[PDB]
């Protein structure tokens, strides 16, 4: 098996278009992941709130939906609960809360993009295991 | 009539009713005494009290 | 409890008494070869 | 004599049957008390609340343990590490749900044992030998510090102190695999080298000298008569005895310096034994075995399982199960 | 005398759909828009005669009411069970991942 | 220690090795029934 | 009977201690 | 359920002469909440094995 | 047949105590000079 | 005017608040406004049992037990609705709180009893014609006592009722109808009683005080065995504010 | 508890018949011509 | 189907069950077996069978 554009092909919006990543993008938003995110949400579940994981089909039923590359990059701007409404920057990660989330400081809308990507490749690398905890270790 | 004066009038507990090797306490025989069932008046179809 | 307390801190001081005093009693000096 | 004097004589006197001495003074009553209350702690304590969680687990005896199941189990999570003597409680029966006996008997029990090895030190002294002993014993003691004393400050509670009893003892060793990995700790590795190792070289050792004994008696009697205590002359063949392991192996692998070699016998243990002490009083402060769980990964990003990965596996059983009615909350953090 | 009333419940329409007497509001996630703000309150206000009574809420916005009733064939209600509402389990009922 | 003068050897001969076991055996032959009862 | 069994053999176990070290065979150098 | 009917044997004899409690809060006589001081009948145990 | 079951110990160390104590006797007996 | 370090491991954070001597007034209830209880605490002081005894004639008694999980029995932080009744009588409608505490008392010889102290869903009603409450109020109610253990709590063998084992899995080949009380585990839901009796009013600041008798079932682990009576006496603390 | 009704006469005798072994061998060796 | 094969398709007579301490008789673990209760077929609420 191999990490080949295909598995790399992932939606940018809920229309369907599709975005090709490239491999340094995939090897980027693991690096990013890892440096920002893992902390809470090491192997697509969270720590700090067990009910909502990362896998492709939550992130699906999300408001707005969370499971496209915009969708998720928003996500890293405005973050909101799971039914979109209310907004939660001031207790979780995003641009809007950099000052009070440092690690988010520098990120570039190309970095949110390839975070993005990692979170919608993992599960399709990793099946079940991505969001599933200790059971599927 | 107190449960404890009723008991101490029952051949269970005479010293005098044992065997060499029959071991234990009393309540290995018999059994642990729980409650009194109360007082038996036997009478026959006359009615007239019988003991 | 007040007086088991009491008693055990009594116990307790007068052995680590005993220690102390002990080790300072001409401790070096107790051994089978040089004594000064 | 002064009377202080006759009594510090006494104290410190060659010739008592048991050596006393100024350690011998805290020794005797701290190990006199530790033991006698481990003994009716044993055969008679009521179950004690171990976890803090109103759950009491039967220890002694005479509530329905046998040799192997029984134990004084340690104090009440809910203590966690506060002092907990028995003036401190409501009651005895209090003092006994909460597990009371497990902090007097393992103070006066690390006391007496310190006080153990500083004995060994002193009648060597009084003996005019040479002072080392006490330091081989630092081994076992420093293992002892480490599960009554370090794991417990480290997580916060003398209700994760290794109790004192066979089967809680593996259920210590079992949650310690679970909570830290020990066994993919390398300072647990160099103690298991340390007792592997220390068994090896001790009946290496016995059946080095004993195939080397000098002819001294008949074919009827022990050999071991050939030998009388306090003889001048060594009762082997040294040379003999290299000569056989020299050749077993090659030459430069034996020892013909009797001294190296008694050395040697030391240190190998009791250098592995303090790397176990230290594993444990390490793993205390959450500094765990090496962890390469999914460590190997494919072309495609697929986790390719190692014997680590069998590992983690059973360690997840050991973890999700023990203290089954004491975590509310996700991670066990302690 | 001796049932399991957890297992009991199993073969009910509490097996099979979330059971807004009963099921832990963690269950509101399956679905689009319902948690958490829509879970709490259907939590905070059970019991429910009939799972449309879940649409009288007190201060349920117009467009909640309309994701409600989106939802109703995702809902039942049975008889509030004590050993699943007591403890605040359904809050949290000891399950994580 | 002084050696005890008192000391004497005790002695128990073939004979009465199997008087006793007799005795032993016979007294345990009768009783074991009325204690297994 | 179990407790009082493995009382007694523990028991058993502390007097050998006392006999087997104030009623040892004394080290004698010859 | 008195000790006689239970083939206590010692017991009767710590009672008789005035050891009717027991540490655990127990007494001969039915009480609850008593406090025996040393001379229980676990008390006199102790004392006769030392 | 419903016997006591401690009729089995009680019987063992019935015979083997004594039986033993003889035993003890007469080998030490035998082994004097 | 005590901070948390003047109280840390004194005992006195278990311990209700109390009034003065002086405290004797009367706090006026205005029919026309609405009413809480900001905060209720209860202070055991005596846990009694009713003991069982082996014959059904002869009252069994309630009798004396010691605590052995220490300081840790006080229920408070209770707040909730005072109504003002149709007649005059006040009813309080317990909303929250901490309103439950287990606790291990110990029976004469050794017996356990857990019990879960507790006051929850309590709703307890005064006389009629409270027009000011005084040291003559009482409150009477009833509460619920739902199971001491909830029902994620596995037995020593794995067994549970919301998870679990359902047999005993030790014994595979073991007949299953004679462990069915110990294999199937329920969950309690009892009723308990409580009386208030007012010692103590202060009409300026609407707290009031005095001594409480409430009456419950204790544990019965899951369905394991039958619970028993328990007789709670202590004092209670309140302060009544305008809604 | 349940325990195994053989389980004391094993104990017993586990414990007495080598315990008497020893005894009788150590106690002839005592009185051998010393 | 003879009870006798039914028998041996049990795994209490499997000689790999057992315990080192656990004594005696098979017949004293499981019990004296009786009777084949027949050959159990499980199936769901669809009918499909199930094992
Ligand atoms: C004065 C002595 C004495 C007395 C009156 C008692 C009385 C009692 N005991 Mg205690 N007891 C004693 C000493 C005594 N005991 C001793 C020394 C011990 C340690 C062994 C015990 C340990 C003990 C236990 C562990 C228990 C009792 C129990 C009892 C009760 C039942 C007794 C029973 O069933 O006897 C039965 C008596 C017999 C079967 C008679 C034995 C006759 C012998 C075997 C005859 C031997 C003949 C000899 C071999 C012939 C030699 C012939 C040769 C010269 C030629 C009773 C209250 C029981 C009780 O209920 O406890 C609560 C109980 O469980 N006792
Ligand atoms: C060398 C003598 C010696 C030493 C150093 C100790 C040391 C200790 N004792 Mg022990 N004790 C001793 C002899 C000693 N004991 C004797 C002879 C008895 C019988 C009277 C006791 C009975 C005793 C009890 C009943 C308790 C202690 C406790 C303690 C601890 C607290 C002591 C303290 O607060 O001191 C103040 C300075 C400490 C480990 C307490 C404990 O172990 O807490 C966990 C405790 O409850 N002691
Ligand atoms: C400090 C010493 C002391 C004390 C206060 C006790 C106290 C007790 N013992 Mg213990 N005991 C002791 C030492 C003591 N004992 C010793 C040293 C032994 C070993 C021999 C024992 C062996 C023992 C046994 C075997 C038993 C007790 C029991 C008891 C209890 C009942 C006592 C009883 O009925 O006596 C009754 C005593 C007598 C009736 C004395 C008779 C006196 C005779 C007739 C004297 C005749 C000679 C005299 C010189 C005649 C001339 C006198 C002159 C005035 C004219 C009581 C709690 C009983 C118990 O409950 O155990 C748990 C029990 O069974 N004890
Ligand atoms: C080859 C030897 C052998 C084998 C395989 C069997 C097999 C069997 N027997 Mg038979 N038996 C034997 C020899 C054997 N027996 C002998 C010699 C006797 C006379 C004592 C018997 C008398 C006997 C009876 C009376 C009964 C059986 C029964 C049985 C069955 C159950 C066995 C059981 O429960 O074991 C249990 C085994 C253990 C608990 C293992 C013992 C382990 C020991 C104690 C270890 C000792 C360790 C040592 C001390 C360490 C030293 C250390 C040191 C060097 C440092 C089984 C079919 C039972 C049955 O069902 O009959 C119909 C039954 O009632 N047997
Ligand atoms: C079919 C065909 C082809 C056949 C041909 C066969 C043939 C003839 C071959 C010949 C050619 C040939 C030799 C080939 C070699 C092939 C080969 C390399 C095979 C592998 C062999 C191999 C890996 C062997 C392992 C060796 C090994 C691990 C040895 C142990 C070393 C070791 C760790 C020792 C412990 C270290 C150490 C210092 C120990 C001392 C401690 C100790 C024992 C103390 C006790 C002690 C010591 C004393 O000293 C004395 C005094 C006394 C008192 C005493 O207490
Ligand atoms: C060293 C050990 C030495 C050997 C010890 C054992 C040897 C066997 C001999 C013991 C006798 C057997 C007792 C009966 C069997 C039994 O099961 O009892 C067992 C009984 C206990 O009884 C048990 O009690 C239980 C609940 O506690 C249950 O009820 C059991 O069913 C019941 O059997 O043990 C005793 O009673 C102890 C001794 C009794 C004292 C008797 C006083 C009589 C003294 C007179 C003798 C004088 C004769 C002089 C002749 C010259
Ligand atoms: C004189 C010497 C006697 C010494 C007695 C000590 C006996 C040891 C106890 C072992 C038996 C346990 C107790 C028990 O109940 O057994 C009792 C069992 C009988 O089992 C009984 O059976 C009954 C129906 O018949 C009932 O089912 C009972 O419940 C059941 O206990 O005894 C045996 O099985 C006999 C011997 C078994 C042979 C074992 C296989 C060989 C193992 C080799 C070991 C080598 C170790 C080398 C180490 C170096
Ligand atoms: C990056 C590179 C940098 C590397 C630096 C690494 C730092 C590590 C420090 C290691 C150096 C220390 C060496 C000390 C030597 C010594 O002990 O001398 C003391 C004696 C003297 O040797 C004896 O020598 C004697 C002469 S004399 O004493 O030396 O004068 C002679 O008489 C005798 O025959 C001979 O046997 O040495 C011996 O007795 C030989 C025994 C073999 C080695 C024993 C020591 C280690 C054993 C413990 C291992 C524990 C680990 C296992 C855990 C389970
Ligand atoms: C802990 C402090 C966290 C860190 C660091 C990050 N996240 Fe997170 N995340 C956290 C929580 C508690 C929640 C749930 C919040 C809520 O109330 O709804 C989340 C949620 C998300 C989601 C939504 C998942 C869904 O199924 O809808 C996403 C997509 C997500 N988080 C992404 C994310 C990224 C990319 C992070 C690093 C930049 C990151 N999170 C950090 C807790 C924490
Ligand atoms: C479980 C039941 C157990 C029952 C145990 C019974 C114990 C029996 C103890 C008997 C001990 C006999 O005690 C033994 O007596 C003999 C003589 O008889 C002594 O022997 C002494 O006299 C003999 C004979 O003149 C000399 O040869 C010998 O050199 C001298 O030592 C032993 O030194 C002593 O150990
Ligand atoms: C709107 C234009 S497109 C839209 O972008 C959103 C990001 O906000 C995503 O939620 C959504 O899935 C995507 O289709
Ligand atoms: C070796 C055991 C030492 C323990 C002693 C505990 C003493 S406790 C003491 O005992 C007295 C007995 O008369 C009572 O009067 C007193 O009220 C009680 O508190
Ligand atoms: C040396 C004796 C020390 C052992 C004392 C044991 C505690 S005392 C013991 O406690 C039990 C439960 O509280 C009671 O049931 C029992 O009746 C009582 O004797
Ligand atoms: O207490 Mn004994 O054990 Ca050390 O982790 Mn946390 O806490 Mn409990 O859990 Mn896992
Ligand atoms: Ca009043
Ligand atoms: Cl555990
Ligand atoms: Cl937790």
């Amino acid at each position: 098996a191999e990490l080949t554009p295909e598995v790399l092909t992932v939606p940018l919006n809920s229309e369907g278009k599709t975005i090709t990543l490239t491999e340094k993008q995939y090897l980027e938003g693991k690096r990013l992941f890892q440096y920002a995110c893992a902390s809470c949400h090491v192997g697509g579940i969270t720590k700090t709130n067990p009910s909502l994981d990362l896998r492709t089909e939550t992130l699906a039923l999300a408001t707005p939906p969370r499971d496209n590359i915009e969708g998720l990059v928003d996500y890293m701007k405005n973050p909101t609960t799971y039914d979109g409404e209310q907004e939660i920057a001031e207790v979780h990660p995003s641009l809007r809360s950099a000052d009070i989330f440092p690690k988010m400081r520098n990120l570039t809308e190309k970095d949110l993009v390839a975070i993005a990507g990692h979170i919608l490749v993992e599960p399709k690398i990793l099946g079940d295991k991505w969001g599933g905890g200790k059971v599927y270790y | 009539i107190p449960e404890k004066l009723a008991f101490y009038d029952y051949i269970g507990n005479n010293p005098a009713k044992g065997g060499l090797f029959r071991t234990g306490p009393m309540n290995k025989g018999d059994g642990i005494a729980q409650a009194w069932k109360g007082h038996a008046v036997f009478r026959n179809k006359e009615g007239e009290e019988l003991f | 409890m007040e007086t088991l307390k009491i008693t055990v801190y009594i116990v307790v001081t007068f052995f680590v008494l005993l220690f102390v005093f002990g080790f300072l009693s001409g401790d070096p000096a107790r051994n089978p070869k040089r004594k000064d | 004599a002064n009377l202080w004097e006759r009594f510090c004589n006494w104290v410190t006197s060659t010739d008592n049957r048991l050596y006393v001495g100024w350690f011998g003074v805290i020794m005797i009553p701290t190990l006199l008390a530790a033991t006698i209350c481990f003994v009716i702690a044993f055969i008679a304590a009521p179950p004690v609340d171990i976890d803090g969680i109103r759950e009491p687990v039967s220890g002694s005896l005479l509530y329905g343990n046998n040799i192997i199941t029984g134990a004084v189990v340690p104090s009440s999570n809910a203590i966690g590490l506060h002092f907990y003597p028995i003036w401190e409680a409501a009651s005895l029966d209090e003092w006994l749900y909460n597990g009371g006996p497990y902090q007097l008997i393992i103070f006066h029990f690390l006391l007496g044992a310190s006080c153990y090895m500083g004995r060994q030190w002193e009648l060597s002294y009084r003996l005019g030998m040479r002072p080392w002993i006490c330091v081989a014993y630092s081994a076992p003691l420093a293992s002892a510090f480490a599960v009554f004393l370090i794991y417990p400050i480290g997580q916060g509670s003398f209700s994760d102190g290794m109790p004192l009893g066979i089967s809680g003892t593996f259920n210590f060793m079992i949650v310690f695999q679970a909570e830290h990995n020990i066994l993919m700790h390398p300072f647990h590795q160099l103690g298991v080298a340390g007792v592997f190792g220390g068994a090896l070289f001790c009946a290496m050792h016995g059946s080095l000298v004993t195939s080397s004994l000098i002819r001294e008696t008949t074919e009827t009697e022990s050999a071991n008569y050939g030998y009388k205590f306090g003889q001048e002359e060594e009762t082997y063949n040294i040379v003999a005895a290299h000569g056989y392991f020299g050749r077993l192996i090659f030459q430069y692998a034996s020892f013909n310096n009797s001294r190296s070699l008694h050395f040697f016998l030391a240190a190998w243990p009791v250098v592995g034994v303090w790397f176990a002490a230290l594993g444990i009083s390490t793993m205390a402060f959450n500094l765990n075995g090496f962890n390469f769980n999914h460590s190997v990964i494919d072309a495609k990003g697929n986790v390719i399982n190692t014997w680590a990965d069998i590992i983690n596996r059973a360690n997840l059983g050991m973890e999700v199960m023990h203290e089954r009615n004491a975590h509310n909350f996700p991670l066990d953090l302690a | 005398e001796l049932v399991n009333v957890v297992d009991e419940k199993l073969g009910t329409a509490y097996g099979e759909k979330i059971d807004l007497n009963n099921t832990n509001i963690a269950a509101f996630i399956q679905y689009r828009g319902l948690y958490p703000t829509l879970a709490k309150l259907i939590v905070k206000n059970a019991p429910y005669e009939s799972v449309e009574d879940v649409l009288n809420i007190p201060g349920l916005t117009e467009r909640q009411k309309q994701i409600l009733r989106e939802n109703l064939e995702h809902f039942t209600v049975t008889e509030v069970e004590t050993a699943l509402v007591e403890g605040g389990d359904r809050y949290n009922n000891g399950l994580y991942k | 220690m002084e050696p005890n003068p008192n000391r004497q050897p005790v002695e128990l001969n073939r004979t009465s090795l199997y008087l006793g076991l007799l005795l032993i055996l016979v007294l345990a032959l009768l009783f074991s029934s009325y204690f297994f009862n | 009977m179990e407790t009082i069994t493995y009382v007694f053999i523990f028991a058993c176990i502390i007097a050998l201690f006392f006999f087997a070290i104030f009623f040892r065979e004394p080290p004698r150098i010859t | 359920n008195p000790m006689w009917r239970q083939g206590m044997f010692v017991l009767p004899f710590m009672a008789r002469l005035g050891v009717t409690g027991s540490w655990s809060g127990w007494s001969i006589t039915g009480e609850t909440g008593i406090d025996p001081g040393f001379w229980s009948f676990e008390g006199v145990a102790l004392a006769h094995i030392v | 047949m419903e016997v006591n079951q401690l009729g089995l110990i009680a019987t063992a160390l019935f015979v083997l105590v004594p039986s033993v104590f003889l035993i003890i006797l007469y080998v030490q007996t035998e082994s004097q000079q | 005017t005590l901070t948390y370090d003047d109280i840390v491991g004194t005992g006195l954070a278990n311990k209700c608040p109390t009034l003065d001597d002086t405290a004797r007034g009367a706090y006026p209830i205005d029919s026309s406004q609405t009413y809480r209880i900001a905060r209720l605490c209860l202070q055991p002081t005596t846990f009694l049992v009713k003991e069982e005894p082996k014959n059904k004639r002869q009252e069994a008694e309630f009798v004396p037990t010691k605590l052995v999980t220490r300081e840790t029995t006080s229920l408070d932080q209770i707040q909730g609705e005072l109504k003002v009744n149709s007649d005059g009588s006040l009813t309080f409608v317990e909303e929250d709180g901490i309103d439950f505490q287990p606790v291990t008392v110990q029976m004469a010889g050794g017996e356990r009893i857990p019990l879960l102290f507790t006051v929850k869903n309590l709703v307890a009603s005064t006389q009629p014609n409270v027009t000011s409450i005084t040291t003559s109020t009482d409150f009477k109610g009833e509460f619920n006592v739902p199971s001491y253990r909830t029902a994620n709590f596995l037995d020593p063998k794995g067994r549970g009722l919301a998870s679990g084992y359902d047999s005993a899995i030790a014994l595979p080949q073991a007949k299953e109808e004679e462990l069915a009380r110990a294999n199937v585990k329920r969950f309690s839901l009892t009723k308990g009683q409580i009386s208030l009796n007012v010692a103590k009013v202060d009409g300026r600041t609407g707290e009031i005080a005095g001594t409480f008798e409430s009456e419950q079932l204790s544990d019965d682990d899951m369905g394991a065995h039958e619970p028993h009576e328990v007789k709670i006496q202590g004092v209670f603390y309140a302060s009544i504010e305008p809604a």
